[PDB]
């Protein structure tokens, strides 16, 4: 994921 | 929610807590949502876009705590997961960040209203409150940017709606914020939505009636000076919402 802010929840971040 | 107050679900009975089941049986919190009718929860597409598999998701209504049961709570599967087809994400801004989750229990039932579970009213077309109006947000999101776990108890806060003119200023968001978004923040930058609060409700008392005015969508950091929370402007998506329900 990203832990960068609102917009990043439940993301695939390779 | 940065700052604000711990709350209980009776104060926010339209609030929906959305989780994802993982291979191996672990369940993790994904995002907030709002009950707009017994069978429908509205949230944000960014919450689901990378895992668009409806079988993965669990929705609670009547729930005040993240990892413990609440009396009166009800547990649902997602019968239909509908993401906005023109969703995109820029460096900060998220576009058409709106989603609908048709819910059903294992018995095939939709939500049953109670003291802890109620629908929130949609706004009417192009009818938003004036800038400066105080509205509320609700969620299980981070309390501090250094937190790596979500709070166990549901939170809320009160923020003020900020005009498009102010939000488009160079030190705010420039042209990255559009007229399909609403900004809202605390004048002192002390309270705000944060990661994990996405999808959840921005509720404004609009002509007597508690109304779903925004959906938590994006923002630079949390409670950062000159960086409001940005919300999906629900009053623009009514035709989208009507056709997909």
């Amino acid at each position: 994921g990203x832990a960068l802010g609102r917009g990043c929840e439940n993301h695939r971040c390779l | 929610i940065i700052g604000g107050e711990f709350t209980t679900i009776e104060n926010q009975p339209w609030f929906a807590a959305i989780y994802r089941r993982h291979r191996g049986g672990s369940v993790t919190y994904v995002c907030g949502g709002s009950l707009i009718s017994p069978c429908w929860v509205i949230s944000a597409t960014h919450c689901f876009i990378d895992y668009p598999k409806k079988e993965d998701y669990i929705v609670y209504l009547g729930r005040s705590r993240l990892n413990s049961n609440t009396q009166g709570e009800m547990k649902f599967e997602v019968e239909n997961l509908i993401l906005h087809k023109d969703y995109s994400a820029d460096t900060l801004a998220h576009h058409n960040d709106i989603a609908l989750l048709k819910i059903r229990s294992k018995e095939g039932r939709c939500a049953q209203p109670s003291r802890t579970i109620q629908t929130i009213a949609l706004p009417s077309m192009y009818n938003d409150p004036q800038f400066g109006t105080s509205c509320e947000i609700t969620g299980f999101g981070k309390e501090q940017s250094t937190d790596y776990l979500y709070p166990e108890q549901l939170k809320m806060t009160v923020v003020k709606l900020i005009s498009h003119r102010e939000c488009q200023q160079p030190h705010y968001y420039g042209s990255e914020v559009t007229t399909k978004m609403l900004c809202a923040a605390d004048p002192q930058w002390k309270t705000d939505s944060c990661q994990g609060d996405s999808g959840g409700p921005l509720v404004c008392s609009l002509q007597g009636r508690m109304t779903l005015t925004g959906i938590v969508s994006w923002g630079r950091g949390c409670a950062l000076k000159d960086k409001p929370g940005v919300y999906t402007r629900v009053s623009h998506f009514l035709p989208w919402i009507r056709s997909h329900t």
